[PDB]
């Protein structure tokens, strides 16, 4: 699943 | 267009009109502030001695050494956990069976506190309430009660059962969120009369993309600090163009936002006994 980033 | 005017007092009479049944709510650290929990934008992390400042909050990092964010978990550890006016404003949301969802970037459980049911929220980034042992074969569920106390007596957390590392529930940067986050949002958005979101600078993703997951139409109250979700005009939100028909910026603090919306809606004397009742009860505990 798409990850934390930002 | 849905609102009379690009005003909280035009969100206010949409929201006391037939059209607005289901309301979403965004929140990050901007509404935990005032309960004692810094956020990351308002102008405290050399002690760590880390590679790079950000480290202390990256999977991979973590996974090599634990040591500095369990260190630091103890020092940010609030004495109490009193949610604020903004957690009891989506208390009232809920209680007037407003709410559809609570989609929270924060993992210090004020949601849970301040009475929002596990149904009624999407905690994106996990949440400190529970811990799991890190090893597959394992997964060992820990309370709070059990992980707090090994932060405060500065030990690493180790699971009784195989003495692997007890991680909290958070998601950290580079860690995949929860199924949890990408199935209620393709579901929730397909109904919802409007978006309010407060506290965050919606910088951090997949969670800043959901306020593009809205119907066209729906109505977006941000109460914030700072103007957030704007396009960059370099690299969303239109509050000022000419083309701008259904986002409102109210600017200021989250509880005192909050106080203002609650005012216009009849709510302010219901949302000040909750809050007082709550917090005296706390007190009390
Ligand atoms: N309480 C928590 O669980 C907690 C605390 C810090 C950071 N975090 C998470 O870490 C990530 C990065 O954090 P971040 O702080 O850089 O991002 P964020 O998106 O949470 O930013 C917080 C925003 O709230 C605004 N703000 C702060 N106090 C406010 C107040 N009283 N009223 C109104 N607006 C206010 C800030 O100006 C900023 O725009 C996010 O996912 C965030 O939710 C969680
Ligand atoms: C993503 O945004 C989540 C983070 C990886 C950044 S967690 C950010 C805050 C970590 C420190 C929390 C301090 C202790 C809080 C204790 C809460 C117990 C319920
Ligand atoms: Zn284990």
């Amino acid at each position: 699943l798409p990850k934390k980033y930002g | 267009r849905l609102l009379d005017e690009l005003t909280l007092e035009g969100v206010a009479r949409y929201m006391q009109s037939e059209r607005c049944r289901r309301v979403i709510c965004l929140v990050g650290a901007g509404i935990s502030t005032s309960a004692g929990i810094p956020d990351f934008r308002s102008p405290n992390l050399e002690k760590y001695h880390l590679p790079y400042p950000e480290a202390i909050f990256e999977i991979s990092y973590f996974k090599k050494h634990p040591e500095p964010f369990f260190a630091l978990a103890k020092e940010l550890y609030p004495g109490q956990f009193k949610p604020t006016i903004c957690h009891y404003f989506m208390r009232l949301l809920k209680d007037k069976g407003l709410l559809l969802r609570c989609y929270t970037q924060n993992i210090d459980t004020l949601e849970r506190i301040a009475g929002l049911e596990q149904e009624d929220l999407v905690e994106a980034h996990g949440t400190f309430y529970t811990s799991h042992c890190v090893s597959a074969s394992c997964r060992h569920e820990y309370p709070l009660s059990w992980m707090k106390e090994k932060i405060f007596s500065e030990v690493t957390p180790k699971c009784e059962d195989c003495q692997s590392l007890v991680k909290p529930d958070i998601v950290f940067f580079g860690e995949s969120l929860p199924a949890r986050f990408f199935s209620c949002m393709q579901s929730d958005f397909l109904k919802v009369d409007l978006l309010l979101v407060m506290g965050t600078s919606l910088q951090v993703q997949p969670f800043a993309s959901l306020i593009s997951k809205a119907p066209l139409s729906t109505p977006r109250l941000l109460i914030n600090k700072e103007k957030a979700g704007q396009s960059d005009p370099f690299l969303g939100m239109d509050f000022d163009s000419k083309k701008a028909y259904r986002d409102v910026a109210w600017l200021g603090e989250c509880d005192q936002g909050c106080l203002a919306l609650a005012e216009l809606l009849g709510w302010k004397k219901e949302l000040e006994d909750l809050v007082r009742r709550e917090h005296a009860s706390i007190d009390a505990q």
